[PDB]
C-alpha cells in the first residue's frame, strides 16, 4: 500500500535518475549517488522500456501465489540506459536466452489477497524484430 | 458567463441513528468519538430505498426548480459508490423516472466520493460544447460503514442533483471554472468480490485527502486568480467534520464562510452526495453575488474543484422544491438492531 | 580499552512521514551526523544499525547491506542489532565496543524505523512482548504498561493526576524541539480526559508510532582531538547493558526494572560517580509510569517517592538543584522511533553537555558535566546505559 | 468549433481459445455454435493481465499515434465492466501510466458495453466546450462468460483508446455529430454481489439490441442529414456476427461497408472495447475523406451513434503504433484447462 | 587489543526437528558448549546471538531477552544481530570484538532457527533479498543463485556435469557427519535428473530449509589457558566482515562475490598468510554455484577454473595438495540453519584444527594448521570471513 | 501452526513442572530451572485452576479481531502453586479489582481468521 505508493513512477513509467557530475544513468533511482556521494547532481530521467536479457532463470516450484504463470521466467535485463533490473519475462520458456532484446511491459504483478491491493508494475516482453 | 446551473435539487431518507446507539453496541465512549470525528448522528435508508430512488427524489426535486421539460435534458450521469447493479445502470432508471427518455446519453460515474462531481463537469462541457442543451449530474450513495469498523459511525445516504444550462435568464449560479487534481494513491479501496472497503487508516489523511484537497483549491485559485477573501462560501469533502474545518481552516476561511456546506455532523458522510448536499444547503441560503468555492475528494485519489457565482434568480427557486436543511430535519430516530435490519448488515 | 568520545549527531524529525521513504530517513540522519562529526564517509570504518521492526514493518531483512548499499559505504561492514525499544542504544554499545577494541577508529551508530508502512502497527509493536504467554491470550503492549501502573499505584500509592503530570511537563518542553513530533501543550484535564486505550492509561500517556531515523559518530578518544576541538568532544564514560525476564508476569517485582538497577549502577561504577552528579538525564517514557520508575531505578530518589516529588516542580529547566530528565519530548512528545529512539536520546545529551545551538531554548544547567540515558526493551527484558561526560 | 480524434490506440492480449475447444468440453457441436453466433475463437487475457493493463497498452499506443505530451491530457476515462476495483478508478492507474497526472479529471464510466462510448462524447463535449485542450476516452474489458453458457464462447478481452482535439492540423478523424437513445431495460444485468451475469434471452435481441441500435443508426442519420450511401464503412456493436451483420444489413450496408468493422469472429466480444476496437480496424485501412457510421450499444438500455471523417493526417499515424489486425493475428491458442486456469474459473 | 580464542563449541542435530521445542535447541546447543568449554553458566559475562528469521515464523521479536530469561542467566546482557544467512558469523565477530576490548572475559556466541513451523519458508528466506525490487518482481532466492549459475557458465563455460559434482562430494563427506541433515551418498545422474526448482539448478544444487542450533564459546587467549589445556585451545587469528550491493542486478560482476574478496584479503592481511597455507575451508554452499565462487574468492584458485578443480576432485578429504572444502556436509548436505550455520562453520574449524573426536571419520590433514570460514548473507551483500590458527 | 500443537498440555490442562530440588512449582513448564538450572531435575504437575488477581487492566481499543470483546478485561492471576500468568478475565469491568479470587475456564483464545486454526486456552473466571 504506502509501499507501493512511492515507487509508482519508476515501476509504471521507469523514471529514473541521472547524475550530471558522472553522465551516469540510475534506475531505480538514488536518493545519494554512490560514487560522487554529495558531490553528484540528480534530475530524473525517463528511462526507454528497451533492454536485453543479461541472466535468466525459470521457476518451476514458486510461491501458490504465482500457480497460474508457472513455469515463468525470471530474469535480469540490462536496459539500454545500462541499469539493471530484476523481472519477469512474458515469453515460451524454450524462447528465452542470454541477449534476447526486451521491452518493458504495465503488467499486474500482485495483489495482496483477496480483497487487498492490486500492484501493477513492469515486465519484459520480446521485441518483435 | 457561459456555462450554469440552472437547477438543483436534494434528497435525505428519514432514519437516522446517533453515535450513542453505536457507541453502546461496540463498547466505545460515544462522547470520545461525536468530539474525535464530529459527528453527532448519520442518515439510513428505508429498506425500500437505495441510490436509484434517493438519485431519482433529487433528480425530481431538481427538475421542479429548474422548470423546465425533462424531454429537453440531452445527458444523465449518476455518480455513485453504490449502484445497486454492477451492470445495469443507474443513469437509465433515472432518466426513464423523469421522462429524459429516449433522446438522450446516459453513464454510471465511479471514483470513489469525486463520482458525483466529475458528472457536473462532464455536463458542463457538453452544455459548452453545444451537444445539448441540459445535462443532469447526480451524486448519491447508500454507504455502509463495517459493522465494527469507525466509517460505521458517519457512512450514510443522501444524494443531490444539478441541471447545467446555457441561458442567463435561467441560470441560478454560473461556472467561473473548474480546476481537477487527480494521482494513483492506494488510500483506500473495494475490491470487486467484497462488500466491505478496506482502508490504510492515518494514510488516508495528509498524504491523500489534504494534498489532493488543497492542491486542487490553490489550483483553481491559482486558474481564477482569487483568494480565499474573494469567496463569500465554500465546500468541501466531508468525511468527517475534522477533516472539513482541518481543510477549511488550512485554507484562512472563516465559519461564516465554511458553515453552510458542513453537514456531517448530523447526516454523516454521502460519499458521493456529500459535496453535491453541501453545495445544494448553500445555494438555498446563498444570496445574490456570492462567490462559492467548492472542492471534492475521491479515494484512488482525485479532487475536482469549482469556482460559481450565484445569480438574481436564486431566490425564485428555492422554495420549489424541499430545502436540504428541511429534509435533514424532518427525521426518526432507530436504534442499532433496526439499523443493521434496515441495512441488509444481518447474515 | 580505548577511552571512546562522540564527535557528531544527526537526526531527522520524528513523526508521520509519508513523502519521506526509509532510504530518506538513514541518508539525512547519516549526512547531518557525518557533517557534524566533520568526516568524510570514507573515515567511517564500520556501521551499526538498529532496528526493532525489521521485517514485520516492510518484509525486509538483511537491512544492513541494504543500508550500506544506499549510503553508497559498500564495502565497509555494516551489522544490524536488535532488541526491541533498545536497539539504537545497542548499537550504540556495540559501536563503542569495536572502537574500544582498536579493530575500527571511527564508527557510526545509526537507528531507524518506518511503521507507517503497515496498516496496524500494533501487531509489530506486540512482538517485542512474549507471543506465546503475553500477546497470545490478548496482552496489548499498553496494558502490560498499565499493569505495571495499577500495581505501582496499588503498592506506593500513586495518582491518576501525579502520573498525568510527566506529560504534561514533556510536551512543554517538547514545544522547544524542532524535531519533535508535537509542538503543542496541554492541562492535566486534557491528559487525563484524553481516549482511554488500556485503564488507567489514557492516549496521552502512551508515546505515538512514528517514522525517524537518528546517528551518532563515535570515535577513539585520542583520534577525536584531531577531528575536532576539545570543546565539542564529549566522552563515553560508560556503556552498560542488562536483561530481565521477557514476561511482566515472571518478574520478581513488576514496579521495578531490575536490569536499569543493573546497568545503572554498573555505569555510575566505572564512572566512579553517584546519581546525585547527573545533571540530565533521558530515560524511556514510551508510558508515564516508565518515566517515573526509571527515575527510581536511576537512582534519583527512592522506590515510590518519584511519583510524590514529580509533582509539585523538579525535573524541569526551572528547577535549580534536581536533575533533569526528557529535555526533549522523550518518546512522548519528541516521538519513539523505535530502532533510533535509543541512539535520539544519547545525542540529545551530547547536545546538552556541549551547550549546542539545537538545545539552546532547552538548555539544562549543567553544574558537574555528567549525562545518563536509560533505553529499555520491551517491558524491561533489556535494559542499556549509557553515562556521558564533557571531560575525559 | 470543430473537435476530432488526434490519436488513437488499440490492445488485444495473445492467447486465443477456439470454440471448438469449448464445445468439446460442454458436449455442443462446435460447427453449429460457430454458424450461428458467426464466432470462430476469442482472445483470452493473461493472468497478469487485466482491464487496467489493457487500457494502459492502448492509452499508450493512442499517445504514440497523436505524438502530443501526456501531461497535456486533461481527462481520463475508462468504460469498462470489468474495472479490477469496486472502488479505486482504473482511470488514475492509466493516468499515471502514461504521465498526465496531476494536472486532470478522471472517471470510471459503467454502461455495460456502451461505455467506453460514453467517454468519448464526454471528451467531445469538454475538449469543443474549451475546457480542455486533449482528453482520452478508453474502453476496455476482460469480459467473463459463465462456464456452461453461450456466452463463454464470446465473452473476451481487449482494448482501445481515443484522443479527442480541438486542433484541425493535429486531427486524423473529424466528428460531424454524435446521438444517443437510451431507455430503462431488463435485458441483461448483474447484481452487485455476483460475478456472472444474468440475461433475459430471447428478449436481448429483437426488443433491446435492435431497438437501441437502430434507433440511434436511423437517429443520428437524421440529425445529420444522411442515408447509409452517404457513407463509407459502418461499425455496430457485436455481441456475435449475427446481430451486427442483420444491423448492417437491415440498414442497407453492404459488406464492403461493415467489414472492417466486425472484429468478433475471430476476436470475441470484448464488451466496452467492441466498437472502440472495430473503429480503430476502419481507421487502419480508411483514406482521406471516408465517413464512419459508429454505433454502440449497452444492456442496460444504451446506443451511442458518431458521425466521423477521415482526414489527410491519418496514413501518416497509422504505422506509429501496432495495427488492430496485427495485434489480432498475433496469437496463441490455448485448451479449455488452461484456459479456465487462467480466467480464475477455477475454485 | 586483546587476542581471542575458543575454548568450546556446542551443536544440535540440524533438520526436519518436530519434536525439540525452540527453548530445548538453544539449551541443547549451549549446554553441549559449555561442557566442552568447561565453563560454568556463572562464567559467561554476555551473551551474542544472531537470528535472521527474528521469529517471522515464530512472531516473536526481542529474541535474546527471552532466551536470556530462559536460560536462566539474567541479567548478564545478551544481543540480537542480523545479516540473514550470514547471522551467526556476525554474532561470533561481535563476540570477538567485546572481549578484544576487555569489556568480557568470557562471552557465548551462538545462533538458532526454526522453519518448519512455518508452512511457507521461501517467503521469509525470500527477506534477505531486496523486497522492493526482487522478490516484489517473483524473484526467488534459488532464482537469483540459478542467475548467478548461468552467467558464470555463459562466462566461463562451466558445464551442468561440473556443478553437480560439487554435490556428490558433499553428500560423501555429510556421511560422517552425526549431526548432518542427510546421511546418504548421490551420483551424477542422482543429481542432475532431480527435480528442478530454478533452471539450471535442481534440488539436488539447493540447500535445504532446517532446525537447528551451535554455539561457540570465546575468551580470551590467556584466560583461556584456566579452563582448557592449550592443545585443544584454537585461536581467532582475525575476523572480517564486507559489504555488497543487496540486490544482484546491482553488482559489477554478479560472478564473484567482491565482500568475500574484500573480507578474506583483510583476513589473509592481518593473519599475515597466503591462502597457499589454508589447510581446510568451511564456505556458504547454499546453491553449489555459491560453493565455486567462493573457492575463487577466497584465492585458492583463479577466476574460471572453479569447475576444473573439483570436477577433478581436488577439494576432497582424500586430497592432499589442496584445501579441504566443507568436510562437514555443509549447507548442502549438513544443513542450512540460517543463524546458526554462521557459528556451525567456524565450530568445524574448530574441530578440525583440534584433531577433535567428532571429525574423526572427516579429519582433514592439516599441514600449516590455518582454516578459513566463509559465510553469506542473501545473495552477496553481506560477508563474515573467520581465520583460525592452533597457534597464537 | 506447530506451535499451538506443542503447549496445548499447558493451555488446556494447565500441566506445569514442579522441581524436586527446591519443591517450588513453575508454570509454564521450563526446560531449565532458573534457580538450580543444571543441579535441578524436572517433573509433571498439575496446578488447580485457582488464583487471584495480582494486576489488571482494561483494554478500550484492541485490534480489530477483539471487537467482540470490547472492552475487556486482561490481567496477570497469582496461581495458589505460585507461579503468575496473564490472561484474560470473565467479568465486569467494574467488578474487577487486586486480590479478586478466580478460576481457570477452558476457552476459544484466537483464531487464524475465518480459514485458520482456532486456538483455545485459559481464561478465568471469578468464584461465588
Ligand atoms: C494508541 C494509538 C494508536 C491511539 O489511537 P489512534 O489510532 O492513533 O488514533 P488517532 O491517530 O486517530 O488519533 C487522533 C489524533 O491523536 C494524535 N495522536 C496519536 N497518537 C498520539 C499520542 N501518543 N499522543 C498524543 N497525540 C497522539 C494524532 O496526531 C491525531 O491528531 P489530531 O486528530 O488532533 O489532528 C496511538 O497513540 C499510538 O500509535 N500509540
Ligand atoms: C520439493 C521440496 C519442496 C522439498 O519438499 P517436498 O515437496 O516434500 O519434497 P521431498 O520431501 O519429497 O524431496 C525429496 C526427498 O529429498 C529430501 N530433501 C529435502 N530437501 C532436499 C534438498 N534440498 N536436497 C536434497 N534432498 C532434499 C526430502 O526430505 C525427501 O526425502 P524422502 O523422499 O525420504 O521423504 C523442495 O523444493 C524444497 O523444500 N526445497
Ligand atoms: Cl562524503
Ligand atoms: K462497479
Ligand atoms: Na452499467
Ligand atoms: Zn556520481
Ligand atoms: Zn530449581
Amino acid at each position: 500500500v504506502v509501499r507501493s505508493w512511492r515507487h509508482m513512477k519508476e515501476r509504471y513509467n521507469l523514471i529514473g535518475t541521472r547524475c550530471k557530475t558522472c553522465g551516469k544513468v540510475y534506475f531505480p533511482s538514488r536518493t545519494v549517488c554512490p560514487d560522487c556521494r554529495r558531490k553528484g547532481e540528480l534530475e530524473e530521467f525517463q528511462l526507454s522500456g528497451k533492454g536485453k536479457i543479461y541472466t535468466y532463470s525459470i521457476v518451476y516450484a514458486p510461491p501458490k501465489e504465482f500457480n497460474k504463470l508457472t513455469p515463468y521466467v525470471i530474469a535480469i535485463v540490462e536496459l539500454e540506459e545500462g541499469p539493471k533490473v530484476t523481472a519477469q519475462v512474458d515469453c515460451d520458456i524454450n524462447k528465452i536466452s542470454i541477449g534476447i532484446p526486451v521491452e518493458a511491459a504495465f503488467r499486474r504483478i500482485k495483489e495482496d489477497g483477496k480483497d487487498g491491493i492490486i500492484s501493477y508494475g513492469y515486465k519484459f516482453v520480446p521485441i518483435t524484430e | 458567463k457561459d456555462i450554469g446551473i440552472v437547477g438543483y435539487g436534494s434528497y435525505i431518507p428519514k432514519y437516522r441513528i446517533k453515535v450513542e446507539e453505536i457507541a453502546k453496541v461496540w463498547g466505545k465512549d460515544p462522547e470520545a468519538i461525536k468530539k474525535g470525528l464530529v459527528v453527532n448522528e448519520k442518515s439510513v435508508p428505508s429498506p425500500d430505498e437505495d441510490t436509484a430512488t434517493i438519485a431519482v427524489e433529487a433528480a425530481r426535486n431538481a427538475v421542479k426548480r429548474a422548470g423546465i421539460n425533462a424531454e429537453k435534458i440531452g445527458a444523465v450521469y449518476v455518480g455513485s459508490e453504490s449502484h445497486p447493479y454492477a451492470v445495469k445502470p443507474t443513469s437509465a432508471t433515472v432518466a426513464e423516472a423523469i421522462g429524459a427518455t429516449p433522446d438522450l446519453t446516459a453513464a454510471d460515474l465511479e471514483f470513489a466520493c469525486k463520482a458525483g462531481t466529475a458528472g457536473i463537469q462532464m455536463c458542463m462541457g457538453l452544455v459548452g460544447s453545444g451537444l445539448i442543451e441540459y445535462g443532469m449530474a447526480i451524486g448519491a450513495d447508500t454507504a455502509q460503514g463495517a459493522p465494527g469498523d469507525a466509517l460505521e459511525y458517519t457512512a450514510s445516504a443522501g444524494g443531490a442533483a444539478y441541471i447545467i444550462g446555457n441561458k442567463k435568464d435561467e441560470m441560478i449560479a454560473v461556472f467561473n471554472g473548474t480546476y481537477s487534481y487527480t494521482t494513483d494513491t492506494p488510500d483506500f479501496w473495494r475490491r470487486e468480490g467484497q462488500s466491505y472497503p478496506k482502508h490504510g487508516g492515518r494514510f488516508t489523511g495528509e498524504p491523500a485527502y489534504f494534498k489532493h484537497v488543497l492542491n486542487a483549491a490553490k489550483g483553481i485559485m491559482e486558474k481564477m486568480g482569487t483568494t480565499v477573501k474573494d469567496y463569500d462560501y465554500c465546500v468541501f469533502h466531508q468525511p468527517n467534520g475534522k477533516f472539513y474545518i482541518k481543510a477549511a481552516k488550512s485554507l484562512g476561511f472563516t465559519n461564516e464562510q465554511y458553515k453552510y456546506g458542513l453537514l456531517t455532523p448530523y447526516l454523516g458522510n454521502t460519499y458521493s452526495g456529500a459535496v453535491p448536499l453541501g453545495l445544494s444547503n448553500i445555494l438555498d441560503h446563498a444570496e445574490e453575488g456570492a462567490r462559492i468555492l467548492a472542492v471534492s475528494y475521491g479515494s484512488g485519489a482525485g479532487s475536482d474543484a469549482f469556482d460559481i457565482t450565484v445569480t438574481e434568480r436564486i431566490k425564485e427557486v428555492v422554495d420549489k422544491a424541499p430545502k436540504t436543511l428541511d429534509l435533514l430535519n424532518r427525521k426518526k430516530y432507530i436504534d442499532y438492531a433496526v439499523y443493521v435490519k434496515y441495512r441488509g448488515k444481518i447474515k | 580499552m580505548r577511552d571512546v568520545a562522540i564527535i557528531g549527531y544527526g537526526q531527522t524529525k520524528f513523526g508521520e512521514l509519508w513523502e519521506d521513504s526509509f532510504r530518506d530517513l538513514i541518508v539525512e540522519a547519516g549526512v547531518k551526523a557525518i557533517k557534524d562529526a566533520n568526516v568524510d564517509g570514507g573515515d567511517i570504518d564500520a556501521m551499526y544499525i538498529g532496528n526493532m521492526s525489521g521485517g514485520l514493518f516492510v518484509g525486509q531483512e538483511h537491512i544492513a547491506s541494504l543500508i550500506a548499499d544506499h549510503a553508497g559505504l559498500n564495502p565497509v561492514p555494516c551489522t544490524r542489532v536488535e532488541a526491541a525499544c533498545a536497539s539504537g542504544s545497542l548499537a550504540l554499545r556495540s559501536a563503542v565496543l569495536s572502537v574500544a577494541s582498536g579493530h575500527h577508529d571511527v564508527v557510526l551508530a545509526g537507528g531507524v524505523e518506518k511503521m507507517t508502512d503497515v496498516e496496524d502497527a500494533t501487531a509489530a509493536i506486540a512482538s517485542a512482548s512474549d507471543q506465546e504467554w503475553e500477546a497470545f491470550f490478548g496482552a496489548t503492549f499498553p496494558s502490560l504498561y498499565a499493569m505495571m501502573a495499577r500495581r505501582y499505584m496499588y503498592q506506593y500509592g500513586l495518582t491518576i493526576e501525579e502520573l498525568s503530570m510527566w506529560s504534561v511537563i514533556a510536551h512543554e518542553n517538547a514545544t522547544k524541539n524542532k524535531y519533535a513530533q508535537f509542538g503543542f501543550k496541554t492541562t492535566l484535564e486534557q491528559v487525563m480526559n484524553a481516549s482511554p486505550v488500556a485503564d488507567p492509561l489514557t492516549l496521552m500517556h502512551c508515546s505515538p508510532v512514528s517514522d525517524g531515523a537518528s546517528a551518532l559518530i563515535v570515535c577513539d578518544a585520542d583520534k577525536a582531538e584531531e577531528f575536532a576541538p576539545k570543546d565539542e568532544i564529549i566522552y563515553i564514560k560508560a556503556s552498560t547493558q542488562a536483561s530481565d525476564t521477557i514476561a511482566l508476569h515472571d518478574r520478581e517485582d513488576m514496579t521495578t526494572l531490575n536490569a536499569a538497577k543493573v546497568a545503572s549502577e554498573k555505569a555510575y561504577k566505572l564512572a566512579k560517580i553517584a546519581p546525585e552528579k547527573i545533571d540530565v538525564a533521558e530515560v524511556h517514557d514510551c508510558f508515564a509510569i516508565n518515566g517515573l520508575i526509571l527515575v527510581e531505578d536511576l537512582g534519583f530518589c527512592k522506590k515510590g517517592d518519584a511519583g510524590k516529588v514529580i509533582d509539585e516542580g523538579k525535573i524541569r529547566i526551572d528547577y535549580d538543584d534536581f536533575v533533569t530528565v526528557n529535555p526533549s519530548g522523550g518518546l512522548k512528545a519528541a516521538g519513539h522511533a523505535l530502532g533510533a529512539t535509543g541512539i535520539r536520546q544519547v545525542g540529545e545529551l551530547y547536545w546538552q553537555l556541549k551547550q549546542d545551538k539545537e538545545c539552546k531554548d532547552r538548555q539544562a544547567t549543567i553544574k558537574n558535566g555528567y549525562g545518563i540515558a536509560a533505553n529499555v526493551g520491551g517491558t524491561g527484558g533489556t535494559v542499556c546505559v549509557h553515562l556521558l561526560s564533557d571531560k575525559r
